[PDB]
């Protein structure tokens, strides 16, 4: 009688998890909306259905064959990044029943934080998989969720561990593998020792920090001197060219731009192996594709070029409305230790004329005198009939393929 | 100059005390093909089996295909000692000693198919104290079987 | 003929200067490193044995 | 462009408010025409399904014959896109302008 | 009268060509009771085809795969397009390490005698000539059907890839001949 | 040459950060200057001392 | 117009080529 | 045997206040277990560093091995006054008693900052003559970055229909 | 660059892909029973070549359907045999089947199930009725792979609105599970020895028509084949990589995007290794004669060249044709580079050193060329309306 | 027959035998040259 256990490494005894960001910010972001009233407006009518057909009460004022029993009011919810849990667990405790959240995260190490959800409560309201959140859109189709919450960056349980990394004040040679998951290929211990001195260039200036001025300086120091045994040999270059890290490591409650040029490369760099530029991007259109009509998308955002993309998405997106836009509190910086710069961005989706909103704000006479010249010259054409354009329609069925449905 | 036939009849050839020299010369095979491990295994006798995972135990780490192919040549020798008649069984101290040296360098990552194949393997020398142990380790980490209870009892 | 014909002194002087510190370079990589990788080992070498 | 009038047709109010510019018409155009017609199984057999109707018509110390002219015809046809492939041809095209 | 070989049979018709003739050894077919009564001299069956019958022929069609598939890496390799005018004529890379030019004739012409047991309509597809007139470059051809007038083109020594043709005639002609000045 | 020979045939320990891998980028059938060579280094006289 | 689009795309090594430096270029 | 020596080659090398470590142990004799050896030294280095900057596999029944990759200074010998201790510790169950001990330091190479530390013991014949398994495998294996894949894809699991009830009890 | 990236997939988007189902073609008709469980794709800018080697060799689990009528859907594959008996067989049913009592057994069954569901009792009285059962079982997997041909989407049976199962919500148990199925030549044991004697029983035509008309091995052939797990894509430039994510995500799940090759990365053992039109894309700068080294000791399986038909691409192709059949005799005989497609003499190609070739252009290219439908894109710059497009490719398999 | 890590490994089917042989030198070229000269007397070893 023999009970074998295998051996827990430095990384796993001494692993510390992420803190709460915003608990009662999100549930008022990620729950409430026009999917929300009219969901707790049908608990109330079921209510009262209930006691009309004679079940027992409380005296109180007020698909196919094998599936037949469906669910009642549950309002499903993606979370695309869930971490260690906390915004995907302050969902489904404060929401009380008739919710659900599913869970992705590029990580396995993730599924630990997915394990002690379903102590909780598990089977029937959490469900987790191992993806991109870009990915979100191929493995769910289009109007999926009642929400979608979006965190970005690193978590502290992959800041700490010196196997994954964003370790810069550890005073030993560990390999600056500073990924998140296995989807992606080479590190940076990788990819600064492959890249080019233009391709590198090319990368930094993406992401908005450090500019070009700036990104010719950085990449003439990693190119010409790059032996690079470890992370130690690295952080000796980089603070060699531009000024030291600051104190506070990757989370500096300085300004943007009076960063020193140290950390806006690691911050960059950082961005460019997971390609974070696309995943965002990718993860806020594939979301309006994904939610109900009148849904909420919240997307968590630290990083300056991350303002410019929600920004940016939700003024062409024909869907897409900006609700509000909250900053952290100021209490959670203190005990927590996060960005200052943390805005929460809840976005809510439209079922028509979204840009009949969008025009009372932003419609200048020079837009005016551009849109009648797009009408005059035909600017506004696409195809339809070219070889792939004639396979093409919209989401609602014509009356040519619901024949073939009968058939198929 | 050389195919892997020469290779197998240089193996087959030798004796069980140059299994050592000639992994180490030709371990361009055997470094990262785990699949030319588990026929390089599953085409010779059962103590060349055990002196190559003996010799790959101090350079490479060896994975539970390793042994479970060489518990499948095992049963395979039993069976042709079976249905031959000459030679003798495989010593069910030598099953004990590779599943056991299986279960510490991969805890709980065995199949069950290598607890059957040890109960098989220490059936016909009816070794049942062997069989209650491996019993007691396979209740101890949460997988009990019913097929395992009929090899035990056939032990 | 024609190309050093349209360059200047400075520009043949800038070009000797990165051909002999590439040259150097190369020199130094290939005599302190070996076995490409680009990456030195991290590690010393396990102990090999007589086989 | 109000949402009332089809968009290759020309709407006669003058009006401004409730109505988008055509630069935001085509965005919504190449936005929403993402989906690909159902294709229909039944009306079209399979090629393999077609050669066995073929094999089973010819003569029979004929068969072997037809078998060598089929493996040794190593050119596919015509190449037409598959469907996975033409939406993976047209999410490009929709992600900007025509022009 | 002719006895089975796979040795080809070379007519040196004249300078750097000869002829090739070797003959594609003809298989009995399969004996199951739907190739059994199968009506051959009427060429307009209407009898109904049961799955029963797709699925035994299937079965004939991977033995005659797996069949010419063992043939496969000795036949040729279309390089050039056929030239079709009655006869075929296109160039191969056979598997010797040479580039021929071969023509395909439609009629049978035996390497003994002309007599034989087969149509048109039959050697037009034993011989190749209704494959090689169908297939375009990049494909395979057989190597036991017979070729006519095959002439192997010259080599040299250096690739002719990556050569200038601003050369001059008198160099360029001692270029390909391999002799170059 | 006799410097850097080892002595007889010789392996080691492997795992996945020592590969010594077979990037040569030459072909395989030249070994004109391919064997491993320590630098000449002769040590100075009494005189040049 | 449509080929100086790509000056900035071009690697550093083969960019100025004609000249060993690039300081002394048009700017 | 009676006695027993234990020969260790350090191999260091030094960058401006860190070390870089490579111990050879090896032993006199065989019979002695140096897998027991081995899970010594990892039980006890794994509380106070991680596995990123050091390795430690058998390479013989009668020699183990042990790196450390480029740490500080007073992490380096930490690393190695902990594997000196789990050395003897493990010979002291074996029957044994430390007799003698050396140490020897060599000088730099001629181009290199490459050092070699020549530790010796001598041991002599003191002793007159349901566990929990810890599985680990004898070649380690790099954790670097993420997972290729998940936890639960290590460890074995019997299907639902195939379970028995346990014939032993289970507390 | 990605503006770049867009113009590249758009114009040879149908070029590309009709260049690489004209080499899988030819692959799966030379190497019927290769399967390639892990992919590596070299130089993967857009994903075209992972696309078609999806198409190829797995065309069930799409999330699109394949024209089912044309001859490239055709392969000659173990896994594309799989995929189009089940699409003979439907064929089968419907046409070559003209009795319709297979309505019969349908219609009943649809309304004998459900009315034991709510108004007639169990099914407890009818006895041996496990036909009905297993079959229902059966149906309802079918009907499981059906919603996601209609949404082009897996896992939408969490979309729905019925409740999650209680138990293994994280999929441990079922990634972690046991399978009963793979029994490899020693864990088979005590069984009749008449069964291991006699030999050469199924070779009778009857035999062979029950192995394929029962579907419940079929997809026991189909787990153990699995066609493709991890794809490993290579791309240095950041425009097409995030453009070749698009392509790919939809149809391609988890699929590794590898930024550059390393020499530290040759260890890692693909069954196969595809450089479509990557060859001549390496700059002068670094060595080619080492990348394509490193790409042939990355192979399990097949190496797959292909290139567009230029003088300048053939000599890379010529010379890369020579430098891996430089490696024959340097070891192990079984690992030696064979040529299985084009050129069967591995000698010298007699087209590169043809007499023709020296004074004319056109006899020195030893290519192919595909046929394909152009789009509307290759009509607009081209001037001229192609219904039918050529590209010529030169490949090396 | 065991086997300690140094020893010479005969390949099977073969055996090793040892022959001592003497020559002149004067009238041989000597023994197997390495390279020999590019663009009478034999080695004694051939
Ligand atoms: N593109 C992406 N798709 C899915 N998960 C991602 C991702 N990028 C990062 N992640 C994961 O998201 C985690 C950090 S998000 C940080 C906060 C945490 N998710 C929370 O809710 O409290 C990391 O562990 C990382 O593995
Ligand atoms: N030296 C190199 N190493 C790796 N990739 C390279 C490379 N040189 C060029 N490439 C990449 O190879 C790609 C070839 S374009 C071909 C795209 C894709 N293989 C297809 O057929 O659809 C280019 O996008 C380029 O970025
Ligand atoms: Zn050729």
């Amino acid at each position: 009688m023999k009970r074998i256990v295998v051996p827990h490494r430095w990384s796993e005894m001494n692993r510390v998890e992420h803190p709460p960001l915003m608990m009662k910010q999100l549930f008022q972001g990620v729950c409430g909306g026009l999917r929300w009233l009219e969901t707790k407006s049908l608990a109330q009518y079921l209510a009262v259905r209930a006691i009309e057909e004679g079940y027992p009460s409380t005296p109180g004022v007020r698909s196919l064959q094998v599936t037949k029993q469906k669910r009642l009011v549950s309002y499903d919810v993606l979370d695309c990044t869930l971490g260690s849990g906390y915004h995907a667990g302050a969902v489904l405790e404060n929401g009380g029943p008739y919710t659900r959240v599913v869970a992705l995260d590029c990580d396995h190490d993730a599924m630990h934080a997915a394990r002690d959800l379903v102590e909780e409560f598990g089977g029937d309201r959490f469900r987790f998989y191992c993806c991109k959140m870009s990915e979100a859109k191929a493995m769910f189709g289009e109007r999926s969720f009642d929400a979608i919450m979006i965190d970005g960056g690193v978590s502290d349980t992959q800041l700490e561990d010196p196997e994954r990394g964003f370790l810069l004040d550890d005073e030993g040679g560990h390999r600056l593998d500073m990924r998140f998951g296995p989807q992606m290929g080479v590190g940076a211990l990788e990819y600064l020792n492959t890249v080019s001195q233009h391709t590198l260039v090319s990368s930094l200036l993406a992401y908005g920090l450090l500019e070009y001025g700036q990104a010719m300086k950085m990449s003439r120091a990693i190119t010409r001197r790059k032996p690079f045994v470890d992370s130690r040999e690295v952080l000796t270059c980089i603070e060699q060219a531009g000024d030291e890290l600051p104190e506070g490591g990757w989370r500096s409650q300085g300004s943007r731009r009076k960063s020193p040029m140290s950390w806006k490369f690691l911050t960059s760099l950082r961005c460019i192996i997971n390609n974070e530029m696309y995943e965002l991007r990718q993860g806020i259109e594939n979301a309006l594709l994904m939610l109900r009509d009148d849904g909420r998308l919240v997307v968590f955002s630290r990083l300056p070029w991350e303002e410019r993309l929600v920004r940016g998405t939700v003024d062409d997106h024909p869907h897409a409305l900006l609700s509000y836009v909250e900053d952290i509190s100021i209490d959670d910086v203190q005990i927590y230790g996060f960005t200052r710069h943390a805005k929460m961005w809840v976005i809510t989706r439209a079922a028509s004329s979204a840009y009949a909103l969008k025009n009372t704000t932003t419609l200048t006479e020079e837009k005016f005198r551009e849109s009648s010249v797009r009408w005059l010259t035909g600017m506004y054409a696409g195809q339809t009939h070219g070889f792939p354009a004639n396979n093409f329609t919209f989401e609602n069925f014509e009356r040519k393929e619901w024949v073939t449905l009968r058939r198929n | 100059g050389y195919t892997f036939a020469d290779f197998l009849r240089r193996l087959e050839r030798s004796p069980d005390s140059h299994m050592a020299p000639l992994y180490h010369e030709h371990r361009e095979l055997f470094v990262r093909r785990h699949d030319m491990f588990a026929r390089v295994i599953s085409s010779v006798t059962w103590s060349k089996g055990v002196a190559l995972v003996a010799a790959a135990g101090y350079t490479q780490a060896v994975n539970v295909t390793i042994y479970r192919a060489l518990l499948a040549r095992m049963l395979l020798h039993n069976r042709h000692v079976r249905q031959c008649g000459a030679g003798s069984v495989v010593p069910w101290s030598a099953a004990l000693r590779t599943y056991s040296e299986a279960i510490a360098t991969h805890g709980n990552a065995v199949p069950t198919r290598m607890t059957l194949s040890a109960l098989r393997l220490c059936t016909p020398a009816r070794q049942w104290v062997a069989a209650i142990s491996l019993l007691m380790l396979s209740q101890a980490n949460d997988k009990l079987t019913l097929p395992m209870l009929i090899d035990a009892a056939g032990c | 003929w024609f190309m050093p014909y349209l360059w200047s002194k400075e520009e043949k002087a800038a070009r000797q200067k990165s051909m002999l510190a590439d040259l150097e370079e190369v020199e130094r990589r290939k005599n302190e490193h070996s076995s490409g990788r680009s990456a030195p080992p991290r590690t010393s070498p396990p102990p090999q044995f007589v086989r | 462009h109000k949402p009332g009038e089809s968009g290759l047709q020309a709407g006669s109010s003058t009006t401004i408010a409730g109505k988008e510019t055509w630069s935001q018409f085509s965005t919504k155009m190449r936005y929403g025409r993402r989906r690909i017609r159902v294709i229909d199984v039944a009306a079209k057999m399979s090629y393999e399904y077609q050669m066995l109707r073929k094999m089973c018509k010819r003569r029979p110390a004929m068969r072997q014959w037809a078998v060598r002219d089929d493996f040794c015809d190593m050119n596919p046809g015509v190449v037409i896109m598959s469907p996975s492939m033409q939406a993976a041809f047209m999410k490009v095209f929709r992600m900007k302008e025509k022009g | 009268g002719h006895m089975p070989t796979d040795v080809p049979r070379l007519v040196k018709t004249g300078n750097t060509r000869h002829n090739r003739l070797i003959f594609p050894l003809q298989f009995p077919p399969a004996t199951h009771k739907f190739n059994r009564a199968f009506v051959d001299a009427g060429y307009q069956r209407q009898r109904a085809i049961t799955p029963a019958e797709m699925l035994v022929v299937r079965q004939e069609v991977e033995q005659l795969q797996q069949r010419v598939m063992r043939a496969a890496p000795k036949y040729l390799r279309v390089v050039r397009d056929p030239r079709c005018h009655g006869k075929v004529q296109a160039d191969f890379c056979t598997p010797e390490g040479d580039l021929v030019s071969g023509r395909v004739y439609r009629r049978f012409y035996g390497d003994r005698n002309r007599v034989s047991a087969h149509s048109t309509m039959r050697w037009q597809h034993i011989g190749g000539w209704k494959l090689l007139k169908r297939i375009r470059r990049g494909s395979l051809f057989p190597h036991n059907v017979p070729l006519y007038a095959v002439t192997k083109h010259a080599q040299i020594d250096f690739p002719n890839t990556l050569l200038d043709t601003k050369h001059s005639t008198v160099e360029q002609t001692a270029m390909q001949y391999n002799d170059p000045m | 040459r006799a410097a850097m020979s080892p002595g007889g045939f010789s392996t080691g320990a492997v795992t996945e950060e020592n590969f010594q891998p077979k990037a040569t980028g030459e072909s395989h059938r030249v070994t004109r200057g391919k064997a491993p060579k320590v630098t000449m280094e002769k040590g100075p006289s009494n005189l040049d001392r | 117009r449509w080929a100086a689009k790509f000056y900035g795309q071009v690697t550093f090594g083969p960019r100025n080529y004609p000249y060993p430096s690039s300081r002394w270029l048009a700017r | 045997p009676d006695v027993c020596v234990v020969q260790v080659c350090d191999h260091m090398q030094h960058d401006q206040g860190v070390k870089r470590h490579a111990l050879t142990i090896t032993y006199g004799a065989d019979g002695f277990q140096l897998r027991s050896l081995i899970r010594r030294v990892r039980r006890d280095l794994e509380r106070q560093l991680s596995s990123t900057y050091w390795q430690c596999y058998q390479t013989n029944e009668r020699a183990a091995f042990f790196v450390t990759t480029k740490v500080a200074n007073g992490t380096a010998d930490l690393l190695t006054t902990s594997v000196t201790q789990q050395l003897v510790e493990h010979t002291e169950s074996m029957g044994y008693s430390l007799a003698s001990s050396y140490v020897t330091l060599s000088p730099d190479v001629v181009h290199t900052s490459v050092r070699m530390l020549i530790h010796n013991f001598t041991f002599r014949r003191s002793r007159r003559v349901s566990e929990t398994i810890e599985a680990e495998p004898n070649i380690p294996t790099m954790h670097v970055g993420p997972r290729r894949e998940p936890l639960n894809a290590a460890e074995s699991i019997p299907p639902r229909n195939e379970r028995a009830v346990n014939i032993w009890t289970v507390d | 660059s990605t503006n770049d990236a867009i113009g590249y997939f758009l114009f040879r988007g149908a070029a590309m892909y009709a260049g690489m189902h004209r080499v899988f073609f030819e692959l799966s008709k030379q190497l019927p029973h290769f399967v390639p469980k892990t992919m590596l794709d070299f130089g993967a800018g857009t994903g075209t070549a992972i696309l078609v080697a999806k198409e190829v060799y797995d065309p069930g689990s799409l999330a699109y359907p394949l024209y089912r009528s044309l001859r490239q859907t055709m392969q000659g594959n173990d896994s594309s045999r799989t995929h189009q008996l089940s699409e003979l067989r439907y064929d089968l049913k419907r046409l070559q089947r003209n009795n319709e009592e297979k309505k019969k057994v349908r219609f009943m069954a649809v309304a004998a199930l459900l009315e034991r569901g709510e108004v007639d009792p169990a099914d407890l009285p009818e006895d041996l009725k496990r036909e009905i059962a297993e079959v229902a079982t059966a149906a309802a997997t079918a009907k499981k792979d059906r919603l996601v041909r209609e949404a082009h989407a897996r896992y939408r049976d969490v979309v729905d609105g019925t409740e999650w199962e209680s138990g293994d919500p994280l999929g441990e148990v079922r990634a972690s599970t046991e399978d009963p199925e793979d029994v490899i030549d020693g864990e088979q044991g005590d069984g009749g020895d008449d069964g291991e004697a006699a030999k050469g029983r199924p070779k009778t035509w009857w035999e062979k028509l029950i192995d394929v008309e029962n579907e419940t091995a079929r997809t026991r052939a189909a787990r153990r084949l699995r066609p493709l797990q991890e794809v490993t894509a290579v791309e240095p430039s950041p425009g097409m990589m995030e453009i070749g994510t698009m392509v790919l995500h939809d149809d391609v799940p988890n699929v590794t995007w590898k930024r550059y090759l390393l020499p530290e990365d040759e260890a890692i053992q693909h069954d196969l290794v595809v450089a479509a039109y990557s060859l001549s894309e390496i700059a002068t700068s670094e060595n080619r004669r080492r990348i394509v080294q490193q790409l042939w000791k990355m192979t399990k399986g097949v190496l797959v060249f292909v290139e567009f038909a230029n003088l300048n691409n053939f000599n890379i192709l010529m010379e890369a044709r020579d430098w891996i059949l430089e490696e024959k005799d340097v070891g192990l005989w079984d690992w030696q580079p064979t040529i299985v497609a084009p050129c069967p003499h591995e000698h010298r190609c007699p087209l590169r050193h043809c007499k023709t070739g020296v004074k004319r252009k056109r006899m020195r290219i030893c290519s192919t060329e595909a046929h394909y439908r152009s789009t509307f894109v290759e009509v607009w710059a081209r001037h001229m309306p192609l219904k039918v497009g050529i590209e010529p490719i030169s490949y090396l398999i | 027959e065991l086997y300690v890590p140094g020893q010479q490994i005969i390949p099977p089917g073969l055996t090793r035998y040892r022959v001592d042989v003497q020559y002149q030198g004067n009238d041989f070229d000597g023994w197997w040259k390495s390279t020999t000269r590019q663009l009478s007397r034999y080695h004694a070893r051939t």
